[PDB]
């Protein structure tokens, strides 16, 4: 007696039909979907790489949203009818990086690569909700996310070509 | 060490598209929706009617919406809630009022909305009404990640009554109004130190659900600070977190209302109520100050064998923080 | 020829897309199953029951491992002073005692937890005091002394002796420790997939485990989500549960670490007690120190003694003393053990003399940046360990920092800073290091290469290094490339795997570089004597010309390479023989605004020059600085692990334990490589540099202590020469605490006090 | 591997020929340590590059080569181990020679030598040597069905 | 030394025990597919459609 | 609306909820059972490469039978009742080898090993018939057996042990 689930993953329908309300998005991509650029870091909160871009149309503000949050601790169950953007919804080696991975990649933003896509999908998400930032909106866009190998510099420089 | 003039532009006409097939089921009427688990069965609830009804139905059903708390207490915390209930989609849940005493927000309201709608307010309204908002917007700075705050909602946060809310303590410090409902029963309270009985625990019934809360606009002569220790070391206990208001009567640096109210100090947030009391007709000045603290140091002390350790640091945030609003006030007052 | 260029790591396009596999992101066999480590709750205490029936009724339950089930070895460890499972008494919380199997990971977390196991308490060893009280150590004294103390002392002017501490540190790789091991059913073979540092050790491991020969254990490597050193030998707590559990159960098994068991169960740096005296003069010049260094172990020695031996070597930091001797001793104690961490005892006791040092300033009323460069080496000098200082290039990092920091101007807007300012306070501090590079274990030295020559041309390189972020295949493609005179497009390297190169060192020390690029190095020359022949005849062919008439004339072209670093081998019997190949060196200013009415602290400007000698990779290398220096700003300032007095770890995500963050950088955070300064002992002219700049992070460290001591004048006494203990990390709470003012006294209050 | 157990890998491959068998008995005779000391686990393009097919018959007599000049190689370094500890065992000598940073991996090569037929002048070695045999069958045939027996 | 002794094929064991593992004998991963080739029936043709 | 198909394979319990009545036995002891040892060598039934022996209660002859069968031919749905024994159900390296299992290997009768399960269970059948069988009976059990490697002399020689 249970409800199909109907939500998008990079742009193609997931019908589920047997969603346990304990499953978590994080889960649901990796182990179920077999798209595995999304990480575990903590499963809880704290380190942004498990981070993804979800969208919906706003009923109430008669308006489409595009936001970030952390796979590891949406549930499922939260996301009917809501769409969900990975790192390799937005590009790829195969086909043509994101002006966001390029850079991130070409300006030494990634050493051990760990929490390189987590980065880049907060950083996405900002473009998508405002695409000429601010350096300011910019360095704020990644409270959630951690690095421990790069100290940082190196992904606010080539993050900062996309400020004004 | 790199060269970006070489890298690709960025075209924004060139995003992904948002699913259009999402985009004609927009239209399709909201409904109620069941999903049965191996431990768990989750009904998201399209309507507040449907809310109150499933409550009453099932009054130890749990409420869900960012789940930013429950998926620690489930994971962690070893917790099992069998019955869930998400009322994310409930309109008047989301809604944010402008009235005539303050902002209200739907308890699912995201604390980026929050942000949002306070920093709007503060931008547009004399600083004079916006004390409360400032104080809010403070303990919201470096608070979490865009990734949480997009998900955690208000309500959320306010009935975990975790001892180390940033927000609770703003919220009892101002009396921020809370609009609480069942089958039948609606009612609002000012939060004050009543409303949180013992640990993880709030002033509510079995069935009762947080429909709304309204943060006031502040009132000619009443001034509010919030701070936070920039440390934690524990789950959710002794990290220091306050809300400081203060009222004068008309043009007046003559105490009329004091408000002093803690986190991480105790096993919920607390007001001190006893070293406030003694300031009411005082008279803001170097003696309101110290018998402030002294206040502070008594009604606030902690055993050398408190839970959460940092006994002195604590102690001395205390005070430390109220001299610094002492001290803002005083600038405020000119 | 890209050897200098700052080429990009060669897998970053991909990381930033998502397509980089780690270990969990291999794909999962069909019938591949999943473990969950059950871990002890107590500090030390007995096994009285351990009950699985609630654990049974789990859906997808497939069954309980613990030693009973071992077919071959229950004991472990790089000293074998470990069980595989616990069997009747539990020595720490997060003592492995068994593990769940089960068909999803959520299932084997669900039957985990409702594992049940009663004990009897025994008495516990939990702090550094409590082990020295309790004569609880690993080992006999290690000493290093030349001179003669009893002199020293007796002409030095002034003499000050004290007690530090510094915490440990969790290792926080983004991805936590994980292992996939597939059985195949003949012979024992089995095949693991592993985020390790160490194929070889983990490769033993589950050999021994499992009463097999060496050569049926096959591990692959491709790369890790991070390592710090804390994949460089406890990666094999897992690898041996999960491989355990394959030979058990004949299926495909993985476990990979949530966050919360990660930090309790795997070790990291070992937290150091120090008792010092230190002698000298008027003039700040040293002349004798007394150093007693105490590590906290935890329940193995794992690599406990080896740390404290790079400890002891690095207690002189960069200043001659004529009169020294440091003392080690590792206490024995019911944590989990620890182990290494990028830097390996070096910044415990480099920080221990930068401490004693700053007191010497202080003492003296000297300016600290005099006392520093007084007390300098000279190139030439002898260490403490008779040593010789080769190519000590701290003068020129020392000179350059101080010019391009501009930080005699800045110290004199920092003073005017704190003149003007009453509860807030700035302090700057610059601070050189030297950090030894070899393992101070002569035979963990040596390095494999094994290079094939495709007939296209292509080249396949495997080396018995890991890449862990580091751009360590990166470097080596660059290396095979000028070596070959090939562009890089013409060379790959794939994983590191057991089959190709044997016998591997861990990856660490720092000198995976040097010493695997000199393997490549070999096996490329090798290459090229076997092609000469064809050059010769076909002088303005290609590449691909010449290896096609080389294949077709049956030359091999197929070779090892191995290289083993020469003139290696201390002895502390004779204090003489070269502990380490040659030094890294480097210099940090730093400067910081403290809160002094709360505790926290602005991070404003940081420069750093470092001596790389001639970079294989600049970008590399600057990004190594970089991300040394921001991990050695978290153990100083920001990371710090907490117990309870049972002994149970508080602090088990980043809610608690606070790794540097985007906002925690400094504001202006410049690093520059020294210019002109080749290395002549390591491939190519360049000098390690993974771990050397970490310490560079107690610059913060140091101006934050500046600062404090500013806040005192303000507001805590009057004595200038004031000597106030602080210890590591610099939390909030321990420099609000350290700003002694009319709140921490409650003189606010109308009580008197110490204000 | 520094227990003392030997894994070798050769361009053959195993198709019921029992090539395997053969290296690891070559290897036994070469090393003068028992087969149960040694273990091939599977032909692969990573450990042995440019391999011709495992065809002509060769195999035995090529890898063969190869894997004594191999051993050949191990010996040679692990000699000084042995002159030092006599009466050791392998597994000692192993031991030794990784503790002293002795590299106990090595490749080995054969080419077989003067082979080269020429069509043009019908001249030079085609073939390394011969193998030869003889066989005598007897049958009985059914003249009525067009069965046999093979006798 | 057991060269010229008739030592068993060293995977004889396995192979009569069904333990000798072959290729389609190696698990399938959980995503793993599977080919059929399409071929000629026709020994000599142009090729004018494929449906 | 389906029945359930319940059989045994090497004395533990299949309970096939729902069979389809074209999968073979082959198909479901590789595919469904990971039980690799029983090998495709022409899903036609001339090559014995999938030989398993079967066994059930003859309701007529009141007896418990085994004969052997072409894994490739029989349908699971004929299998209700019937206990199948693989390769893996009479002897393992792992614990013990069967004697016919250990004498085709001492004898030298496995080269490449593919035909060696069948020929094994082949022989295992007629044993477990006839316990002590004659050099005649031997030869007979294997018209259904192909060998392309070993000329076929050794397996013979090695079986002729168990006569008569
Ligand atoms: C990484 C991270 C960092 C954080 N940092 C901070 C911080 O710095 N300061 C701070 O104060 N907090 C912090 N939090 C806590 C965060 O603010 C709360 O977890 C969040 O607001 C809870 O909201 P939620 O919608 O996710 O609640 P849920 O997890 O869905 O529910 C929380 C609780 O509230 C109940 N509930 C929810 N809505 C209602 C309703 N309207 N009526 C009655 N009961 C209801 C639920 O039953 C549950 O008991 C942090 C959390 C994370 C994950
Ligand atoms: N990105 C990244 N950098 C890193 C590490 C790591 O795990 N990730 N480990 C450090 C440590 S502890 C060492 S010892 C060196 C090891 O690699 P190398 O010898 O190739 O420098 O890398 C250092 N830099
Ligand atoms: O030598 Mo680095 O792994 S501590
Ligand atoms: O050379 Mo045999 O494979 S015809
Ligand atoms: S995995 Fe760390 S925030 Fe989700
Ligand atoms: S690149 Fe390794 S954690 Fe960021
Ligand atoms: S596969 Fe040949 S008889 Fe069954
Ligand atoms: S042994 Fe090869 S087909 Fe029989």
């Amino acid at each position: 007696t249970a409800d199909e689930l109907v939500f998008f993953v990079n742009g193609k329908k997931v019908v589920e039909k047997n969603a346990d309300p304990e499953t978590t998005l994080l889960a649901y991509l990796r182990r179920k979907l077999g798209l595995r650029g999304t990480k575990l870091g903590c499963g809880e909160g704290g380190c942004g790489a498990c981070t993804v871009m979800l969208s919906k149309y706003d009923r109430l503000q008669d308006k489409i949203i595009h936001f970030s949050a952390n796979a590891c601790l949406a549930p499922i169950c939260t996301l009917h009818h809501v769409a969900v953007t990975t790192v390799e919804g937005i590009g790829s080696t195969k086909t043509r990086l994101h002006p966001v991975q390029e850079r991130i990649a070409k300006s030494h933003g990634s050493q051990c690569g760990f929490c390189t896509p987590g980065i880049v999908m907060s950083m996405y998400t900002l473009l998508r909700n405002q695409p000429e930032p601010t350096v300011e909106e910019i360095e704020d866009a990644f409270q959630g996310n951690l690095c421990r190998c790069t100290g940082y510099r190196p992904i606010l420089q080539g993050f900062r070509t996309f400020a004004k | 060490l790199f060269n970006p003039e070489e890298f690709m532009p960025l075209d924004p006409t060139q995003e992904p598209i948002f699913p259009p097939e999402l985009l004609r089921l927009k239209d399709v009427p909201p409904k109620q929706l069941r999903f049965e688990g191996e431990r768990v069965t989750w009904i998201q609830a399209s309507t507040l009617k449907e809310l109150l009804d499933l409550k009453a139905q099932h009054p130890e059903a749990k409420l869900v919406v960012g789940n930013t708390e429950i998926g620690i207490e489930m994971k962690f915390k070893n917790q099992l809630f069998p019955m869930i209930i998400c009322p994310a989609w409930i309109p008047e849940l989301n809604a944010v009022e402008h009235g005539p005493e303050g902002i209200s927000f739907g308890a699912a309201c995201a604390l980026s909305s929050v942000e949002k709608t306070l920093l709007e307010a503060v931008a547009k309204l004399p600083t004079q009404k916006t004390e409360v908002f400032r104080g809010v917007l403070e303990q919201l700075r470096w608070f979490a990640g865009k990734q949480v705050k997009s998900v955690a909602s208000l309500g959320g946060n306010i009935i975990t009554a975790s001892p180390i809310s940033d927000l609770n303590p703003v919220f009892m410090a101002s009396g921020t109004k809370l609009t609480i409902v069942s089958r039948g029963t609606r009612r609002t309270v000012p939060m004050d130190h009543t409303f949180f009985p013992s640990y993880r625990k709030t002033l509510l019934g079995p069935e009762e659900i947080l429909l709304s809360i309204e943060i006031p606009y502040s009132r000619e002569d009443e001034f509010f600070s919030a701070f936070k220790q920039a440390s934690r070391r524990e789950d959710d206990i002794a990290k220091v977190t306050c809300g400081m208001r203060v009222l004068f009567q008309p043009g007046s640096m003559q105490v009329k209302e004091l408000a002093l109210c803690y986190g991480g100090m105790a096993d919920r947030t607390i007001s001190a109520l006893k070293t406030t009391q003694k300031q009411l007709s005082k008279f803001w000045n170097e003696k309101l100050l110290q018998d402030v603290c002294a206040g502070l140091a008594e009604e606030l002390s902690l055993s050398p064998d408190a839970p959460g350790g940092m006994i002195e640091f604590r102690r001395t945030l205390t005070l430390s923080f109220f001299f610094k609003f002492y001290l803002t006030v005083l600038k405020k007052l000119g | 020829d890209t050897v200098g260029r700052p080429l990009p790591h060669l897998a970053a396009a991909m990381q930033a897309s998502g397509e980089a596999v780690y270990c969990d992101d291999i794909p999962r066999y069909e019938n591949e199953l999943f473990l969950r480590l059950v871990t002890s709750t107590r500090a030390h205490a007995k096994i009285k029951s351990i009950d699985v029936s609630e654990a049974q009724k789990v859906p997808g339950f497939v069954c309980f491992l613990s030693a009973d089930d071992i077919p071959g070895s229950n004991e472990t460890g790089l000293f074998n002073d470990e069980t595989v499972f616990a069997k009747d008494t539990v020595t720490c919380v997060g003592h492995i005692i068994g593990a769940v199997v089960a068909d999803t990971p959520e299932h084997a977390e669900r039957a985990a937890h409702v594992v049940k196991v009663t004990y009897e308490d025994l008495p516990a060893i939990i702090t550094i005091e409590d082990a020295i009280k309790n004569n609880s150590f690993y080992g006999s004294e290690l000493k290093i002394e030349k001179g003669d103390l009893k002199k020293g002392f007796s002409e030095a002017d002034n003499v000050v002796s004290g007690e530090l501490y510094i915490g440990g540190q969790d290792h926080f790789y983004l991805e936590t420790h994980c292992t996939i091991a597939i059985p195949k059913g003949e012979e024992g073979e089995m095949e693991l997939f592993v985020s390790t540092q160490n194929a070889m050790k983990t490769q033993s491991f589950v050999a021994k485990m499992l009463g097999v020969p060496v050569n049926r254990i096959l591990v692959r490597v491709k790369r890790m989500g991070g390592g710090f050193g804390g994949k460089e030998t406890r990666s094999t707590l897992v690898s041996v549960a999960v491989a355990l559990a394959a030979y058990k159960t004949g299926h495909p098994v993985r476990c990979m670490l949530d966050r919360n068991e990660d930090m309790l169960i795997t070790g990291g740096r070992h937290p150091f007690l120090a008792r010092y005296k230190v002698g000298f003069m008027k003039t700040g010049t040293i002349v004798a120190l007394e150093v007693d260094h105490y590590s906290n172990a935890g329940n193995s020695r794992d690599l406990s003694h080896s740390i404290m031996e790079r400890a002891l070597f690095h207690m002189d930091n960069c200043y001659k003393i004529p009169n020294i001797r440091g003392t080690g001793r590792l206490c024995k104690t019911n944590l989990s053990s620890n182990t290494a961490f990028r830097g390996f005892g070096g910044p415990q006791a480099l920080f221990i003399a930068e401490n004693w040092m700053s007191e010497v300033a202080v003492t003296c009323g000297l300016p600290a940046e005099e006392v520093r460069w007084k007390n300098m080496y000279k190139e030439g000098d002898l260490t403490h360990f008779n040593q010789r200082l080769e190519g000590f290039s701290v003068p020129r990092c020392w000179d350059e920092c101080l010019k391009s920091s501009q930080y005699y101007a800045r110290k004199s807007e920092v003073d005017k800073f704190n003149k003007e300012n009453c509860w807030k306070k700035r302090g700057l501090c610059i601070i050189p290091t030297k950090f030894g590079i070899s393992f101070t274990v002569p035979f963990l030295n040596q390095a494999g290469a094994l290079i094939h020559v495709y007939t296209d041309g292509s080249v396949l390189v495997s080396h018995g290094g890991t890449e862990m972020g580091q751009g360590l295949h990166t470097k080596m493609v660059q290396v095979a490339s000028k070596a070959l005179k090939i562009p890089i497009s013409k060379i790959y390297i794939s994983e590191t795997s057991t089959n190709t190169v044997p016998n591997s060192s861990p990856t660490a020390a720092s000198v995976s570089t040097d010493i695997y690029g000199q393997a490549v190095y070999e096996a490329c020359q090798t290459i090229l004597k076997r092609l000469e022949p064809f050059k010769k005849k076909n002088p303005d062919g290609s590449w691909e010309d010449w290896v096609m008439a080389a294949y077709q004339d049956r030359v091999s072209l197929s070779t090892t390479g191995f290289y083993r670093t020469p003139n290696l081998g201390y002895s502390f019997e004779t204090n003489s023989g070269n502990a380490f190949h040659y030094f890294t060196y480097g210099v940090a200013c730093s400067e910081v605004e403290i809160d002094c009415l709360t505790g926290d602290h602005k991070n404003l400007r940081t420069d750093i020059v470092m001596d790389v000698g001639s970079s294989l990779n600049p970008a590399i290398d600057i990004g190594q600085v970089e991300g040394a220096f921001v991990q050695g700003l978290g153990l100083f300032t920001l990371e710090e692990l907490h117990y309870s007095p049972e002994g149970s770890l508080h602090t088990r995500g980043p809610s608690t334990y606070k790794i540097p963050a985007f906002g925690s950088i400094p504001t202006e955070f410049r690093v520059s490589l020294l210019r002109d300064c080749p290395n002549k002992k390591a491939i190519y002219a360049s000098k390690a540099v993974g771990e050397p700049p970490l310490f560079l992070g107690a610059s913060v460290f140091f101006a934050i202590k500046d600062a404090i001591r500013a806040a005192r004048a303000q507001h805590t006494n009057n004595n200038t020469k004031e000597l106030f203990r602080l210890d590591s990390p610099a939390t909030p709470e321990k420099i609000r605490n350290a700003c002694v003012d009319k709140f921490t006294t409650l003189c606010v209050t109308g009580a008197p006090g110490n204000c």
